[PDB]
């Protein structure tokens, strides 16, 4: 028997949502949309030393009726609110997530990070900064991802479970 | 009379039954009269041997992307999108024939057909029509898919045209 998490990652349209967490799963990156509706992994890792079952849930980037939204936010114990590094409105969708979570968890400390994905595309229109701020007003780490080169995908998820578990601590 | 359409399905080829369709051309006519056109092909183009591509029972079947083969594509009579007509009719029900969008202004070819109320959709997908024979093919139809809608086999429009 080891620790099992039920992570969930939210964000709009097309940030990386997906791929994201088939390269965390499979360790490949596909060029292709396929939008999703909703997609479920399992993964054993070590991570801190500590072997864990992760549960994804992978969202939708578009809003159905909320209420099944309320429902994987009720459930979900970290989440991943990821925005593309190129995609203004995506960052400022950002908010309204914590918003949400922090809503149905009735709670200002839930376990969460911020993450900035595509960072290797040369379209970005999102400075680092304003989203380390932006992760700072939070409380909540901030990491750069590429779903194409692989750079932060493991420290993105492994952060979430770090953060999680430290709240479970309190 | 207002228009009707039919689809003649099939499951990865073989025929499976006839739906037809009442368009609401009095009151949503130019969003009727882009599927009406698309499903007889007059324009070159249209639903002939297209895919339902996400199918979600208890809720809709999903389809009309003929120009990429996978739920991104859309293509209207009027250019690669137009606006939302009106929002006069709403998802009361099964049978219901609405247009799918990614937002306001979208419309494309892509639509979907309620197997059941879908009230939270009103006044963000424009209902232009309902089926009016063979929803029995539509309720088989929901074997196939599952609960994010991917399809189990291939739902083709394997026919599809006017028939008054
Ligand atoms: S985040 C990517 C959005 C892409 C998009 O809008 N594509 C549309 C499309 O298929 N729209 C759907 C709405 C939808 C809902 C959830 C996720 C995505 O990706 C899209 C649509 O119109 N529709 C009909 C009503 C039911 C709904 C659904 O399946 O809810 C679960 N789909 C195409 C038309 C370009
Ligand atoms: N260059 C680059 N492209 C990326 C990266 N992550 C995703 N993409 C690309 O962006 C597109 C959308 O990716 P996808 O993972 O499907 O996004 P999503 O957030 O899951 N979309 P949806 O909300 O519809 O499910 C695809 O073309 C994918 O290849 C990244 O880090 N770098
Ligand atoms: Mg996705």
């Amino acid at each position: 028997s080891m620790t099992e998490y039920k992570l969930v990652v939210v964000g709009a349209c097309g940030v990386g949502k997906s791929a994201l967490t088939i390269q965390l799963i499979q360790n490949h990156f596909v060029d292709e949309y396929d939008p999703t509706i909703e997609d479920s992994y399992r993964k054993q890792v070590v991570i801190d030393g500590e072997t864990s079952l992760l549960d994804i849930l992978d969202t939708a980037g578009q809003e159905e009726y909320s209420a099944m939204r309320d429902q994987y936010m009720r459930t979900g114990e970290g989440f991943l609110l990821v925005f593309a590094i190129n995609n203004t409105k995506s960052f400022e969708d950002i908010h309204h997530y914590r918003e949400q979570i922090k809503r149905v968890k009735d709670s200002e400390d839930v376990p969460m990070v911020l993450v900035g994905n595509k960072s290797d595309l040369p379209s970005r229109t999102v400075d680092t900064k304003q989203a380390q701020d932006l992760a700072r007003s939070y409380g909540i780490p901030f990491i750069e991802t590429s779903a194409k080169t692989r750079q932060g995908v493991d420290d993105a998820f492994y952060t979430l479970v770090r953060e999680i578990r430290k709240h479970k601590e309190k | 009379v207002n228009p009707t359409v039919f689809f003649d399905i099939a499951v990865d080829g073989e025929p499976l039954g006839r739906v037809s369709f009442e368009l609401f051309a009095d009151k949503v006519p130019k969003t009727a009269e882009n599927f009406r056109a698309l499903s007889t092909g007059e324009k070159g183009f249209g639903y002939k041997g297209s895919s339902f591509h996400r199918i979600i029972p208890g809720f809709m079947c999903q389809g009309g992307d003929f120009t990429r083969h996978n739920g991104t594509g859309g293509k209207s009579i009027y250019g690669e999108k137009f606006e939302d007509e009106n929002f006069i009719l709403k998802h009361t029900g099964p049978g219901i024939l609405s247009m799918a969008n990614a937002g306001p202004n979208t419309n494309g070819s892509q639509f979907f057909i309620c197997t059941a109320k879908t009230e939270w959709l009103d006044g963000k997908h424009v209902v232009f029509g309902k089926v009016k024979e063979g929803m029995n093919i539509v309720e088989a139809m929901e074997r196939f898919g599952s609960r994010n809608g991917k399809t189990s086999k291939k739902i083709t429009i394997a026919d599809c045209g006017q028939l008054e």
